[PDB]
């Protein structure tokens, strides 16, 4: 299963090239505007 | 270890036996593990080496929660290359 | 995500590895001045033959055989449960990358003096390898 979905993405090529391009700058965007605290909440 | 007697040196076993032929087959999948072997420990170490040194806020929550990783992959990878090859040189003469 | 990138990373080299001595063998058993970018195109996707499976599911063993921490109830599972989220969705994301641009990634673009000091003793484990098992259950 695994093999045959490599020979996918490589078809693929370019497309999937700025899929991650573009998903790299989207990305990087909701890290600059991610809130932030200590630990996350654990009063019951 | 699998696909070294499941390439050309394994059209010798299943027919017959060989010792110093599954040997040779060992030792190949021993110097081509090498590589990737020694680098996935050191990556897997190096990267997680930083958070075992707990100085600053919340260190120490990280390092209590490294070094099992940390120390468990040492031993695992140092014993593994040893346990898991003269193991499989046992049960593949059991079935045989 | 801290012990994230000790895997992440873990996932592309083994990958590029098995694809430097591949192209190490090509270069062996034909010429050395002739290569097209269709010759370099077939040796680096071969590497994803054997290794392919064998990372994608190691990788989805990493991050499933850690699912059973969810089951952290209150106090105690509000902290290390964003702490899994996170580990794992950054273990699917270079899992799912190492299958889909890692591989077009490379593609696009003193290991003697420690095989020395390690097969003296493996083949010293081929000594009564039921020895060295002996010695493992003492560990």
């Amino acid at each position: 299963m695994i093999e045959w979905i490599i020979r996918r993405s490589v078809a693929n090529r370019f497309l999937v090239l700025m899929g991650a391009l573009f998903l790299s700058i989207w990305g990087t965007w909701t890290i600059i505007n991610t809130p932030v605290d200590a630990l996350p909440d654990l009063s019951d | 270890l699998r696909h070294a007697i499941e390439a050309v040196p394994s059209l010798n076993n299943p027919q017959t036996f060989s010792e110093q032929k599954l040997d040779e087959a060992l030792y190949h999948g021993a110097v081509l593990r090498v590589r990737p072997k020694a680098m996935t420990v050191a990556v897997i170490i190096a990267g997680l080496l930083p958070i075992l040194w707990g100085t600053g806020a919340g260190s120490e929550v990280m390092s209590r929660i490294a070094a099992p990783m940390i120390g468990g992959m040492i031993t695992a990878p140092l014993l593994s290359l040893f346990i898991i090859p003269a193991a499989y040189k046992l049960m593949w003469l059991h079935r045989h | 995500i801290a012990i994230a990138v000790g895997a992440m990373v873990d996932a592309a080299i083994v990958m590029i590895e098995n694809a430097h001595k591949r192209l190490e063998e090509w270069q062996h058993q034909h010429p050395d001045a002739t290569l097209d970018n269709k010759t370099r195109w077939q040796v680096i996707t071969d590497a994803s033959v054997e290794v392919g499976p064998a990372l994608f599911i190691s990788l989805l063993i990493i991050t499933l055989s850690f699912i059973p921490i969810f089951t952290l109830e209150g106090q105690e599972g509000r902290l290390f449960g964003p702490l899994a989220f996170t580990k794992t969705y950054a273990m699917a994301g270079a899992a799912l990358l190492a299958i889909v641009v890692i591989p077009i990634l490379m593609g696009y673009w003193l290991n003697r003096f420690l095989i020395r000091v390690y097969h003296p003793l493996l083949l010293k484990v081929l000594h009564w390898p039921k020895t060295t098992l002996l010695v493992a259950a003492l560990s």
